[PDB]
């Protein structure tokens, strides 16, 4: 995602929240 | 009235990063209180460029905004990660929080130019900005000592690092845990790289070292979880402090006295709190209602422990600070976009302040209806559920469903790639939807990434997920509203996932589209590098396996491609196409109707506003190709459908 956070977005080193 | 499409979405412009929440430091007030200061960003997609501004406003409403410096390019949102001092950039901007000086007369801020960041000051009625700090590495941070002197921070270390890899290159550099090849070719510069604190005379232009104390000022941040009223010290904190997904409730300590519990149900999860010695009050911010779909501030005596409530709304308040008995804040609605707002803190009452853009009841906007149901695991879910501005009740229409967030303004979903009030214009129905909580959210986890690694294990929260898509189908489609038959599917992120999972483990979407892809071993394994590939494992990711192994077979395109029959359209950043490779090539080789799509100098999140409307477009003239069988017949579009009748025409 957008936000660099917790959790994953996706699988390519990205984060959430 | 004109109707909203991709050329007035992609302009609405913004302030602050992308995906802002309850803390993100958006604004900042001057220390008297009287004027707000902020950055303000629009988009131009024939110039290809975002403008920004900084902008200063008077609180009381009185008279117009200044702008006080208008220029610079995106600064992108940077931080370590794995290990790595600086990860590959999201795609997302840097929230610009500017610094005022203590006599409320000058703003201090960071700016990019020529690629590179530096300090900047404004003097706050309009007269001009100019930089005043540079350096060999940009500048990370900012504050003002006193009228006349700045500290700021950096890592020269990792330019130096840069330099020595450069110099290794020479002799060749062995292929190890310093390489991420989806994003480039060369080594990472490693952790720990430390930060160097210097402090900048503006009357004479020398510069010192920092003392511990000035550093201090820098490093520390508020916790917008504490507050002191008096001699009260209010925090927030859980009965299980390990398990992160116990509530937090509001606690008080007079001095250093044993902390009192408030037992209210009001007091549970407080995203922000801030405290009013005068008044005597606290007050706080939450989420609350079906899913946690609105926002609730309350105000609490602070002699006891009785919160009221005196305010709630579907909707984001973002970045708010106290002026007396008002908060100012940014705020964000379903047809409200981002602007800035003032909370009465007695009555409640929010009241406009600046709003950077004009009224859209100016243009003729889809309707919006709030939707809630209990899934088929129990959890409450809400989304949101827009229509074409037409709309005559007994039409079944065609769906197309947006992801992954829906608290705010409707704008393009999570990381603002699919155009929701624009394909609401065009006809469609759109499922704005708003991911709902794991299972593994409601029992006990000491780690977050302990939390991933039961959600990803047998994809249990991907179905969740998908059953709870398909449960929003189901009811759209006995209220009469849809045609099941004709759903497409976006995606960015962990939407895109949800994208592949989604069209390898049931049959009903009829196109889709997506950022990225793709979910297999190729792109978590391989393209990751060893060390992001040997980290994710923690979180549940099996890149231990190769494609064929148990755990890819529920989202490889690769393993998958022969029965993928849907239409999948992929626009992908160049910075992540390479893992999209192994599994378009296989669909293309089966024969299936896919497209890739290659945009260059991109990433994750997307940041060029041309390309964000021509992904807004194709994805638009997509979903009007297979869902409604329409053509634009603009002739820069022929070529186009010409390749899509191709598609068509491969699946008889």
């Amino acid at each position: 995602g957008p936000t660099p956070m917790v959790g994953l977005d996706s699988v390519s080193g990205q984060y959430w929240d | 009235a004109p109707p909203v499409t991709p050329e007035v979405l992609v302009r609405l412009a913004d302030i602050g990063t992308m995906s802002a929440s309850e803390t993100t430091p958006l604004l900042s007030l001057s220390p008297d209180g009287r004027y707000v200061a902020f950055q303000v960003r629009q988009a131009d997609p024939v110039t290809n460029l975002n403008v920004f501004r900084m902008v200063v406003k008077a609180t009381d409403g009185a008279t117009d905004a200044i702008d006080v410096d208008v220029g610079g390019e995106y600064l992108f949102w940077t931080i370590p990660s794995w290990g790595y001092a600086r990860n590959a950039p999201s795609g997302a901007n840097l929230t610009i929080q500017p610094r005022w000086s203590p006599s409320g007369t000058h703003l201090a801020y960071l700016r990019q130019d020529q690629g590179r960041v530096r300090v900047w000051r404004a003097s706050v009625k309009g007269e001009g900005a100019s930089p005043v700090i540079e350096d060999a590495y940009d500048i990370e941070d900012v504050q003002w000592l006193d009228d006349n002197t700045l500290i700021y921070s950096g890592r020269p270390g990792f330019v130096e690092a840069e330099a020595e890899i450069e110099r290794e290159g020479r002799r060749g550099w062995v292929y190890d845990e310093r390489f991420h090849p989806l994003t480039g070719a060369r080594p990472r510069v490693l952790e720990p790289i430390s930060i160097v604190y210097q402090v900048l005379d503006l009357k004479t232009g020398t510069r010192r070292a920092a003392t511990p104390t000035e550093v201090a000022r820098l490093r520390e941040k508020p916790d917008p979880l504490r507050a002191m009223v008096g001699r009260t010290t209010f925090s927030v904190s859980r009965t299980d402090p390990q398990n992160i997904n116990a509530p937090t409730t509001l606690v008080a300590r007079r001095g250093e006295g044993e902390p009192v519990r408030c037992d209210e149900e009001a007091c549970q999860n407080i995203t922000r709190m801030w405290g009013d010695e005068t008044a005597n009050v606290l007050y706080f911010l939450r989420r609350e209602g079906w899913a946690s779909n609105e926002m609730a501030l309350y105000r609490m005596p602070a002699d006891a422990l009785k919160p009221v409530r005196i305010w709630h709304a579907t909707g984001l308040l973002q970045g708010c600070e106290r002026q007396a008995k008002r908060l100012i804040c940014a705020q964000e609605s379903a047809l409200q976009p981002r602007r800035l707002v003032t909370l009465n803190l007695t009555s409640g009452q929010m009241s406009p302040l600046y709003d950077p853009n004009p009224d859209l009841s100016r243009y003729r906007l889809p309707k919006v209806e709030r939707l809630t149901l209990r899934n088929r695991n129990g959890i409450e879910v809400f989304s949101d559920l827009v229509l074409p501005p037409d709309y005559q009740l007994g039409t079944r229409l065609p769906l197309v469903i947006v992801q992954y967030s829906s608290r705010g303004f409707l704008r393009g979903g999570t990381g603002d790639e699919n155009p929701i009030l624009p394909l609401a214009t065009a006809g469609f129905a759109v499922l704005s939807f708003h991911s709902p909580r794991s299972e593994a959210s409601y029992q006990r986890f000491t780690s977050p990434i302990a939390q991933s690694k039961a959600e990803y294990s047998n994809w249990r929260n991907r179905w969740n997920i998908l059953h709870t898509l398909e449960d929003l189908i189901d009811d759209l489609d006995r209220r009469g509203v849809i045609d099941p038959a004709r759903v497409g599917l976006t995606g960015l992120a962990d939407g895109a996932t949800t994208v592949h999972f989604g069209l390898i483990n049931s049959h009903r979407f009829a196109a889709a589209v997506t950022s990225s892809c793709c979910t297999d071993s190729f792109t978590a394994s391989v393209m990751n590098g060893p060390r992001i590939s040997g980290a994710l494992k923690a979180y549940g990711i099996e890149t231990d396996q190769a494609d064929d192994g148990p755990f890819w077979a529920a989202t490889s395109f690769v393993v998958n491609a022969s029965r993928l029959d849907t239409p999948l359209l992929i626009q992908s950043a160049d910075e992540e196409y390479l893992g999209a490779l192994p599994g378009f090539t296989a669909l293309q080789q089966a024969r299936k109707p896919v497209e890739l799509i290659i945009y260059p100098n991109e990433h994750h999140v997307k940041w060029q506003p041309a390309h964000r409307l021509a992904v807004y477009n194709r994805t638009i003239d997509w979903f009007r190709f297979w869902l409604m069988d329409q053509s634009d017949p603009a002739p820069d579009k022929a070529a186009q459908y010409d390749r899509w009748r191709a598609l068509r025409a491969l699946r008889q």
